[PDB]
DNA sequence: GCTTTATTGAGGCTTAAGCAGTGGGTTCCAGGTACTAG
DNA sequence: CTAGTACCTCTTAAGCCTCAATAAAGC
């Protein structure tokens, strides 16, 4: 059974294989480091599909739609809908600003997946933050919940 | 009365005794003969045996009732198809139940009851019962009986007691036969649940309510709610497919989704639509329809055949039917409607023989004048077995003369094809 | 045929009961003025011989007593006609009817 | 739930298929399965990157048959969600039993039970919404929930949520 | 000093094994007995 | 009366238990 309790499943472990067979640990990533690999990925599959043939709201969104259209475009039509709730309500424009907040989250050192949900989901009160995540209570000290989670707000995007 | 029938040691002692099973009546008969026959004989001196009996049930073995053991062993001496040796004593709790008769597998008879006739296999009714109840009335199916058919067939073995009562060989009532027999010859929302029984058994769906013991659930097959008993559904841990249905004498569509009574069916014009079990006349047989189309190129196209359509997607398939102005297309690379797609034959690319039978004489080849039996035709050449040589040769029909069955007269391959085919006059 | 009474449960031929009735129970039968063939049936489950009837704790058991030696039933199906169940009061079928 | 991971897909080839051109055409094939794809064991594939550097390695011939088994390994990034996690998503429809919202390329379904008592269906506004004394739902809001639920699909994933505790629904 | 021990071994009985392939000609629809339908 | 229908009927290789002796521990 999985849960919020840290009782992951066979899979989800802790560690992960490499393809050279190394075991590293497990990483995560927020809302903004998922867009920008994603539009990395984009741009590779565009510069590869090139060369193989060769021998604010309102214009970001068309870009987009545009550039899935081309490629990967109309395979499947849940991808389309997972970009636009991707970016519709998107929290970092910057590739700066989410460096920053990962890098700043590496020096927790907490599990992955709980500095991935305090990157993405919004606390303003460290009651709330707790009955979020109650498995994540003797874990992080009151005075570092509320600096990280002011610095987060801060470093929340202005659109 | 039977609180003082209980067995005890000092009162009752019945030891089995093997026996090869099924003579158990014949091996009971033959003990009890010999005891009279000893009884009558010896005089005085009489063995100890009470009783010999034995249980249908309980085959291969018989229980005798003396005092020791020793004596059943002296009566049973030289009994053929009784094993001595192999016996057991019976303890008296056990008396008992041995004793008490079986309960009966044969429901008990009640008038308007359905039951199997042990007519053998036909349901019949229990109308009603004897005092005595050894025989009961048992209402069957003769096809219903037709006053018409027997009048005009056996009248004189036919008779009309009333209106709907009619005698035949010895009685008939609204068509059924009454004859008697003997009785020994006759839940949470949300959760994911599964019809084991009822009218939508294998249904399968989300439930929703649940209220009284009845419960609501979602299905997905239907995408509506239906309900029913708590103890029809079981919580599960989270006409066939592509058959072709002549819905009428001009409507023939393929179904998509096979259920138990609901076919969800696509027709010619593309159209899906839920119907009955009851819409579809008959099943149309795709291997043995000899139907044909003629696609945009030319090329004949038959049932199986894979073809890619010239616009649109450019589906690519194999046609399972034929229409007059459609053809259905089952493609594996497509989950919608089951992959199974109407499109316009146009609109898509593909990707009776005289001699045999007949005796025959070669004319040019190195057989020729030798009499042959032609077995088959592969077009163009015929195969022949000669009579004096166990081999079969093929050789081109029209160098062959064909022959009466008995003698006749030799004609060549000009006269079975323009005059009809007939064997000349010996 | 055998046929095993529903009173007694003794077995024997049809022929038998045709021409002397039960051994057992012509009494009985004469007296509710019925027929032996009425108050037996074709239809017995197991075979009982009973050889010492006063001594043998089957045919207390059986109810048969004191009847005489000889082929028993332990089950018979039917039922004896009411004109001898009346004569009757404490009898008991020998159907397991009344063996609950 | 946003994860990145290493995954092993083996893709079977055609001999006649044995051009250059082979690996891109293999790679059609992948940009065919892994998009769209929504499986329970693995969850659902959001998306792969590093087009460029994906290795495969060696393909396997059968011992008799001519095709050629290729077993590529590909770093990719997957969403499944987990109960008790809190996600954010918009109202597709209303129904009486309640509103579907999609999140991602999932739907989550909110029992009527587990519903606050003030909020309220109303079918006097077309379309039929939600009224509450100090919310206000409709089809075009950002609605966030807490998921209690996960029910897996053969290509697609339904949750069951709740809206009980506090700083839940429109924000 | 005597008695009772764990151990050693030695055979009877038992249950298993029993070249590869292939061509052909014969025989079975089993016997009696009782119960029951036309 | 007559005929269905079923129900009864030669040469070895291992395991194990069963026998006859033998040195030590109790007492």
């Amino acid at each position: 059974e999985n849960a919020a309790t840290l009782q992951l499943g066979q899979e989800f472990q802790l560690k992960q294989i490499n393809h050279q067979g190394e075991e590293e640990e497990l990483i995560a990533l927020n809302l903004s480091e998922a867009r920008l690999v994603i539009k990395e990925a984009l741009v590779e599959r565009r510069r590869a599909f090139k060369r193989s043939q060769k021998k604010t709201r309102e214009k970001e969104l068309e870009s987009i739609d545009v550039l899935l259209e081309q490629t990967t475009g109309g395979n499947n039509k849940d991808l389309k809908n997972t970009m636009q709730y991707l970016t519709n309500f998107s929290r970092f424009r910057d590739q700066e600003t989410v460096g920053a907040v990962i890098q700043l989250l590496k020096s927790t050192g907490l599990h992955p997946f709980e500095v991935a949900q305090l990157g993405s989901l919004a606390c303003d009160t460290a009651d709330e933050a707790k009955t979020l995540i109650p498995s994540l209570n003797n874990k992080i000290s009151d005075d570092e919940l509320e600096r990280i989670l002011k610095e987060l707000s801060n470093l929340e995007t202005l659109y | 009365p039977q609180r003082f029938l209980l067995p005890s040691v000092d009162t009752a002692t019945i030891w089995g005794v093997r026996c090869r099973p099924g003579k158990e009546k014949e091996l009971i008969r033959k003990l009890l003969k010999k005891k009279f026959n000893l009884d009558r004989a010896m005089g005085k001196k009489k063995l100890k045996i009470l009783s010999i009996f034995q249980r249908d049930n309980y085959t291969g073995r018989i229980y005798i009732e003396a005092p020791k053991q020793s004596v059943i062993e002296k009566f049973c001496n030289g009994v053929p198809d009784i094993y001595i040796s192999q016996k057991l004593l019976i303890p008296v709790q056990e008396l008992p139940l041995l004793l008490k008769p079986n309960k009966s597998d044969d429901v008990a008879l009640e008038e308007g009851s359905y039951v199997r006739i042990k007519y053998k296999g036909d349901l019949a009714m229990v109308d009603q019962i004897s005092e005595n109840n050894l025989e009961v009335m048992l209402k069957i199916v003769p096809q219903l009986f037709n006053p018409t058919m027997a009048l005009r067939l056996d009248q004189a073995n036919l008779y009309k007691r009333d209106d709907r009562h009619f005698t035949y060989k010895n009685d008939y009532i609204d068509g059924y036969l009454y004859k008697s027999f003997r009785i020994q010859h006759v839940f949470e929302p949300g959760d994911h649940v599964t019809v084991i029984n009822g009218e939508h058994q294998g249904d399968a769906g989300l439930v929703l309510m649940v209220e009284q013991g009845q419960v609501t659930f979602m299905s997905t097959q239907t995408s509506r709610e239906v309900t029913i008993t708590a103890n029809n559904l079981s919580k599960s841990i989270d006409y066939a497919l592509h058959d072709i249905v002549e819905l009428s004498a001009k409507n023939v569509a393929c179904i998509i989704q096979a259920g138990h009574d609901i076919f969800k069916v696509i027709d010619e014009t593309g159209k899906v639509s839920t119907i009955t079990k009851g819409s579809i006349l008959s099943k149309i047989n795709t291997a043995r329809a000899r139907v044909s189309s003629v696609d945009a190129n030319g090329n004949e196209i038959k049932i199986g055949d894979t073809i890619v359509e010239k616009v649109g997607s450019r589906r690519e398939g194999q046609v399972l039917y034929i229409q007059t102005q459609q053809i259905f297309v089952v493609s594996k690379k497509i989950v919608e409607n089951a992959g199974v797609f109407v499109v316009n034959p146009s609109n898509v690319e593909a990707v009776r023989e005289v001699a045999l039978g007949k005796t025959v004489r070669i004319r040019s080849a190195g057989y020729k004048g030798q009499l042959g039996i032609v077995k088959d035709v592969n077009g163009d050449k015929a195969t022949v077995e000669l009579h004096s040589k166990n081999k079969h040769i093929t050789i081109d029909k029209h160098k062959l003369t064909y022959y009466n069955r008995e003698g006749g007269e030799g004609i060549t391959y000009d006269e079975l094809v323009n005059r009809r085919g007939r064997v000349p006059q010996a | 045929s055998e046929r095993a009474c529903m009173l007694c449960g003794i077995v024997q031929t049809t022929n038998e009961f045709n021409r002397d009735g039960c051994p057992n129970c012509q009494g009985i039968f004469e007296e509710a003025g019925v027929s032996t063939m009425e108050c037996t049936s074709p239809s017995f489950e197991g075979l009982v011989g009973m050889c010492k009837p006063t001594k043998s704790w089957v045919a207390k058991w059986l109810s048969v007593d004191h009847s005489i030696a000889g082929m028993y039933a332990i089950k018979v199906d039917g039922r004896l006609p009411a004109e001898v169940v009346e004569l009757l009061p404490h009898y008991k079928p020998r159907d397991g009817s009344q063996v609950e | 739930m946003f994860f990145i991971k290493d995954l092993s897909l083996n893709i079977t080839l055609h001999p006649s298929f044995f051009g250059p051109r082979m690996k891109q055409y293999l790679k059609t094939k992948l940009l065919e399965e892994v998009e769209g794809s929504c499986t329970g064991k693995f969850g659902y594939i959001l998306c792969v990157l590093d087009y460029d550097n994906i290795d495969i390695q060696r393909g396997r011939i059968l011992p008799t048959d001519g095709s050629a088994e290729f077993n590529v390994k590909y770093r990719a990034v997957v969403f499944k969600p987990f109960k008790g996690e809190v996600v954010d998503g918009t109202v597709v429809s209303c129904s009486q039993h309640g509103f579907e919202v999609q999140v991602g390329p999932m739907k989550v379904f909110v029992t009527k039970h587990l519903m606050p008592q003030d909020l309220t269906f109303n079918a006097g506004s077309n379309p039929p919404s939600y009224q509450s004394s100090e919310d206000v739902i409709t089809i075009k809001s950002r609605i966030r929930v807490k998921i209690e639920g996960c029910i897996s699909q053969v290509s697609s994933i339904h949750a069951i949520g709740s809206i009980k505790e506090d700083y839940l629904g429109a924000i």
